[PDB]
């Protein structure tokens, strides 16, 4: 068949999808291993069998809601390629901006950095790329999260990193960072998206904190303290809802110089204060 | 006897400088080197205009950014969805043409058409001697075809648009970026963060200034496209500063009409009826034109 026929007929039966042509090309260039535009510039191009065998499971997949990430299953963030699985959670675009607001807060002279709930291992990874000059520790409870992280460390050859398996900070008792970051659950056991989307197809494990999707934010905010070095910060990403929720328990629980930095959807993302 | 002034001044300017080159010197000679093996090609020849086809030395009108890679992107304009459509047409066209010579062609924005097409598209073409080989390409290019939406058969006329910017070295950018830009999202609207999750992501740029538009989305970080857009701005804005600067080859450029097969580059008056070649990816039957061409004026 023709990839100009292929994505064709694809995109028709890949409606209900935000992104049908999209969806598409990148199927397409995921097996056959050819870029977008060579599909644009050269759709005479037959498939080989398996091609079209290929193409055809992970199409049907994908009809079934099946992330992209997830049947390709690569995603990139801070320009960094991160293998993930529905071991955890797809690193986000607006998880680029916690990144961003803990770059700047990192002090000037080498230290130690936190990452509870690391994941894929985004922001950790990112950060450890970013400060060389700084060692990154990045915890998870799952297992599998844990060694996806190891995996993405290791392709990457970022060494200055370091992946541990713990409850928030049960393997930690007793060290203190600099900065403590940290992308937990933070949805609602019952939010209208869990219904739709990708989404369905991620792990509640990393998607649903309790007390209507605040549980885990807040016992962390709560632990923290005793675990950052004098004024040291900890920032916290959460929901677009849970703006000012989230801005209180860090002043409830003591936090000195608290703040709300906002993503580029212009939600309210990230939540930051300090400590002494 | 006036021309002839520029030789007696190169020709004395070389052997000027083929002395320097014979002192004890280090440093950036380099620099003063290079020159020599500048004055040396178009001393050679007036040493001979005086010892003797006598090919006028061309060799005079320098050029710049010529070699730089380049950002081109094609627009939709007038004529219904019939010329989003030939958006495609005109990229496929360009991407047929930087294959056929190895270039590196990469998209970094597209807009489906809202029936097939695309309202905008913009590439980046890498590979020597870009910029200065499809600058030209710039402006603007009108289809007459007879649609497969009709069957009565009769021709219709729409149009795309052309920019062909360069390629700055983002090594060589300005850091136009402190707070004088805006940068936004193309959701609509969303929860965003964990709670959705597409397939790409999609950023944008404004420059609160020029008030220039920018904006990119791949399958890729962020992170990325946003960097990509920095890149592209900074293009955009280079190309004002271009554009400032007052036959200085939308103004409709060519015009390709397929009832009869042919295209036409208005600006040289050069009609060939080779449009198919054309719209395969054969580019040169033009752009070679255009550049002999833009080259007499020049010698003047
Ligand atoms: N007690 C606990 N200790 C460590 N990690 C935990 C935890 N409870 C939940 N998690 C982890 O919380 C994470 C939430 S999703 C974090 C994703 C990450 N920012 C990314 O971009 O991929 C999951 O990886 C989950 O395994």
């Amino acid at each position: 068949m023709e990839y100009q026929h292929w994505l064709r007929e694809a995109i028709s039966q890949l409606q209900a999808s935000e992104s049908p042509r999209r969806d598409a090309e990148i199927l397409l260039e995921h097996v056959t291993g050819r870029g977008r535009t060579f599909i644009l510039a050269f759709g005479e191009t037959q498939l080989t069998d398996e091609q079209c065998q290929q193409l055809d499971a992970l199409l049907t997949r994908r009809r079934d809601g099946e992330p992209i990430a997830h049947l390709t299953g690569v995603r990139e963030f801070w320009s960094l390629p991160l293998f993930v699985s529905p071991a955890t959670l797809i690193p986000r675009p607006d998880t680029e901006c916690l990144v961003e607001q803990a770059l700047a807060r990192l002090p000037e002279q080498p230290c130690r950095i936190l990452d509870l709930g690391t994941g894929t291992g985004a922001i950790a990874l990112a950060l450890a790329s970013e400060r060389p000059d700084c060692e990154i520790i990045a915890v998870d409870r799952m297992p599998d999260a844990v060694s996806l992280a190891q995996r993405n460390a290791q392709h990457l050859a970022i060494k200055n990193i370091h992946i541990l398996q713990s409850d928030w900070f049960s393997a930690l008792a007793g060290q203190q960072f600099a900065m403590i970051v940290s992308n937990p659950p933070y949805i609602d056991e019952q939010d209208p998206h869990l219904q739709q989307g990708d989404v369905r197809f991620e792990p509640l494990t990393a998607l649903v904190a309790a007390d209507s999707g605040m549980a885990d934010i807040v016992h962390i905010i709560e632990q923290s303290r005793n675990a950052l070095v004098s004024g040291g910060f900890l920032l916290l990403e959460h929901g677009w809802q849970q703006g000012e929720a989230v801005r209180q328990a860090f002043i409830l629980a003591g936090y000195h110089d608290v703040e709300t930095c906002r993503d580029y959807g212009d939600n309210e993302r990230v939540t930051l204060g300090r400590y002494y | 006897a006036k021309l002839e002034a520029l030789h007696e001044r190169h020709e004395e300017v070389q052997a000027l400088l083929g002395d320097a080159q014979t002192i004890a010197d280090q440093e950036r000679f380099r620099a003063l080197s290079r020159e020599y093996a500048q004055l040396s090609d178009v001393s050679r020849c007036f040493t001979d205009w005086q010892q003797v086809q006598q090919l006028q030395v061309l060799l005079l009108p320098k050029d710049p950014d010529d070699e730089r890679n380049a950002f081109l992107e094609v627009r939709a304009g007038t004529g219904g969805d019939e010329a989003a459509l030939f958006a495609g047409d005109l990229f496929r066209m360009y991407s047929r043409y930087a294959e056929a010579r190895r270039w590196r062609v990469e998209i970094m924005s597209a807009s489906e058409g809202e029936h097939g097409g695309y309202k905008e598209i913009i590439a980046k073409i890498s590979g020597d001697g870009v910029y200065g080989r499809l600058k030209f390409e710039s402006g603007g290019h009108r289809v007459q075809r007879v649609p497969a939406t009709e069957s009565q058969g009769r021709i219709h006329t729409s149009a795309c648009t052309v920019a062909v910017m360069p390629e700055l070295p983002d090594a060589e950018l300005p850091d136009v970026n402190p707070a004088d830009l805006r940068i936004d999202t193309f959701r609509s609207s969303g929860a965003g963060g964990q709670h959705v999750n597409t397939t790409d992501s999609a950023i944008r740029i404004t420059h609160l200034p020029t008030g220039i538009v920018v904006e990119c989305q791949d399958e890729r970080s962020q992170h990325k496209n946003k960097a990509k857009a920095l890149s592209v701005l900074g293009a955009r804005i280079h190309a004002a500063e271009m554009a400032k600067r007052q036959r200085r080859n939308s103004d409709r450029n060519r015009t390709y009409n397929f009832p009869q097969g042919r295209v036409t580059d208005h600006r040289i008056n050069l009609t060939l009826y080779r449009l198919d070649e054309v719209m395969e990816g054969k580019l040169d039957m033009l752009i070679e034109p255009i550049i002999q061409e833009h080259q007499a004026d020049q010698l003047a």
